[PDB]
RNA sequence: GAGACACGGUCCAGACUCCUACGGGAGGCAGCAGUGGGGAAUAUUGCACAAUGGGCGCAAGCCUGAUGCAGCCAUGCCGCG
RNA sequence: UACCCGCAGAAGAAGCACCGGCUAACUCCGUGCCAGCAGCCGCGGUAAUACGGAGGGUGCAAGCGUUAAUCGGAAUUACUG
């Protein structure tokens, strides 16, 4: 459940710390993005000596959500804050090179298996 | 078939600069006719005395131009005494010659115009709050746009807003002219005095 | 003057700043040679004077004299300063020294050749 | 333990660098050499503890890389060419 | 190993700066307010000991010029003064 005006933390060292959704990408009308989706999103505020400066356009992978994701037990993983990776506009790699926090094996895949690698936990 | 548009200038010197500026377009002149090139004169902005030339600017019309010019551009000098002061002691006297730029000056086309019917904004009446008559031409590379609703008759509206565009854009035409000549300007001051690649001794006037 | 005077508020020592600032208590402060030209003496000297300009590391900007007859310098090049003023050039204080980190010698010159760089020509 | 709240001793937190089955672990040259970087600029990954004496022990023995010292350099200075 | 004793040969080692005045030391050939500039005063625009080369002198030398840089000369923060 990310819309657009959702705010976000920032999973990596990418130097920022807010981001803001602008758009959920894939689709006519589309309204929710859950975990392992690719967003649109804005830098809000950041450190004074980073890879990224405020009011950018940038893109963005969902990795932590309140919501939470299904399995098929059943079961359902939620967590306490929505978070995110940045990636970069056009080759949709992640920026940083440090993850924080766990991640689930939604990841797992071919695009994000730097990702799941640099987490230190995985759920 | 190149075209080429140069300048020869005094710089920021006195009534020797400017006779040094008429005997080397003279020379010049006769160098380009003998190589067979043609030419016009564009202007000849006179000095502050007799035979002094302050500034002239040349069209080159003509082939294999880029070696003709390569021997001029730079500076020259003459070496002689002042022909106004009888006692003055400097004897090194340069003008210089540059290569100017020009634009690509096209004719207005109609086919870039794009028209719009909407509603003149009055306070208003009931009629004009249905009225189509306002035409807005807008250009579509330069993104210019002027609206005509100064009569009710649409076809006069369409005829007046294309003449609008036509006279505002001979106003964006017209503001490029003077802009380049701001940067022909700078010319007269970037003559440098020195290493000369032409020299001229004595009233002989011989090349060197 | 007198002795009451001089105990209530002591002797007040001049104080001297240099002349070649941007040494930054190094004999050099090194920089790039952003753009090169020949400028014009005042009165009452008249010739071609042949310079420099420079770019300092930390930000600021200086403007250097090349010596000698014959220069082969050009833009996007790194070079040092030794020292020494130009008055009636006004705006120089420091000398190009003659092959420092892009510059050579003075070509087929035969005494003083210390300070002008040549190495030994012989025989 | 006498001793600071601690260089090569301990615990915790932090940034950085590594090994992992992912559960978890290791490290601190401002000791002597050395490498990368910065600079306008400064030496070789040398040896004998034979001596000093810190040190630790009754001592041998050894840290010893401080010391004795090397190899190198126009660096300051001195005397030599 | 410092050092002491034999071999050969001037060999295997003479160069650098300034130069109108301050300051010890200026003639010529090329050029022409161009090329060339310092510590200051200032040279070069057809006659230059102030530029280059030749040359010459002078003085130094494992060093000269420039700063980072000091003190002095500066009685120019002066108690001595
Ligand atoms: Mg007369
Ligand atoms: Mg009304
Ligand atoms: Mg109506
Ligand atoms: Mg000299
Ligand atoms: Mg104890
Ligand atoms: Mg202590
Ligand atoms: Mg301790
Ligand atoms: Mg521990
Ligand atoms: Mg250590
Ligand atoms: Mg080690
Ligand atoms: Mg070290
Ligand atoms: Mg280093
Ligand atoms: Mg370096
Ligand atoms: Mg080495
Ligand atoms: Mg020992
Ligand atoms: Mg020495
Ligand atoms: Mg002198
Ligand atoms: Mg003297
Ligand atoms: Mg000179
Ligand atoms: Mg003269
Ligand atoms: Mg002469
Ligand atoms: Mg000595
Ligand atoms: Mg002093
Ligand atoms: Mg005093």
């Amino acid at each position: 459940m990310i819309q657009e005006q959702t705010m976000l933390n920032v999973a990596d060292n990418s130097g920022a710390r807010r981001v803001m959704c602008i758009k959920v990408l894939g689709g006519s009308h589309r309204r929710y993005a859950g975990v392992g989706d690719i967003i649109k999103i804005t830098i809000k505020e950041a450190i004074p000596r980073g890879k990224v400066k405020k009011g950018d356009v940038l893109k963005a992978v969902v990795v932590r959500t309140k919501k939470g994701v299904r399995r098929p037990d059943g079961s359902v993983i939620r967590f306490d804050g929505n978070a995110c990776v940045l990636l970069n506009n056009n080759s949709e790699q992640p920026i940083g090179t440090r993850i924080f926090g766990p991640v689930t094996r939604e990841l797992r895949s071919e695009k994000f298996m730097k990702i799941i690698s640099l987490a230190p936990e995985v759920l | 078939m190149e075209e080429k548009i140069i300048q020869i200038t005094a710089g920021r010197g006195p009534l020797e600069c400017q006779w040094v500026v008429a005997k080397v377009l003279k020379t010049f002149l006769q160098e380009a006719t003998q190589a067979g090139i043609s030419y016009t004169i564009l202007s000849r902005e006179e000095g502050d005395a007799n035979l002094t030339v302050k500034s002239v600017t040349l069209q080159l019309k003509g082939k294999e131009l880029a070696s003709f010019l390569k021997t001029w551009l730079g500076t020259v000098c003459w070496v002689g005494k002042s022909t106004f002061r009888k006692f003055h002691q400097r004897s090194n006297w340069y003008i210089g010659v540059f290569e100017l730029d020009q634009l690509q000056r096209q004719l207005f086309s109609e086919r870039d115009v794009q028209f719009q019917t909407t509603r003149s904004q009055g306070n208003g009446g009931q009629n004009v709050n249905k009225v189509n008559s306002a035409v807005r031409a807008t250009h579509l590379p330069t993104g210019i746009s002027v609206l005509a609703q100064d009569s009710r008759s649409q076809l006069d509206n369409k005829k007046l807003a294309l003449a609008r565009l036509k006279e505002k854009l001979a106003e964006m035409e017209l503001q490029q002219l003077a802009e380049q000549a701001q940067n022909h300007w700078n010319n007269h001051t970037q003559v440098q005095r020195g290493n000369p690649v032409r020299t001229f001794k004595g009233t002989d006037f011989k090349s060197t | 003057a007198t002795v009451n005077q001089l105990v209530r508020k002591p002797r007040a020592r001049k104080v001297a700043k240099s002349n070649v600032p941007a040494l930054e208590a190094c004999p050099q402060k090194r920089g790039v040679c952003t753009r090169v030209y020949t400028t014009t003496p005042k009165k009452p000297n008249s010739a071609l004077r042949k310079v420099c300009r420079v770019r300092l590391t930390n930000g600021f900007e200086v403007t250097s004299y090349i010596g000698g007859e014959g220069h082969n310098l050009q833009e996007h090049s790194v070079i040092l300063i030794r020292g020494g003023r130009v008055k009636d050039l006004p705006g120089v204080r420091y000398h190009t020294v003659r092959g420092a980190l892009d510059c050579s010698g003075v070509k087929d010159r035969k005494q003083a050749r210390s300070k002008y760089g040549v190495k030994r020509p012989k025989a």
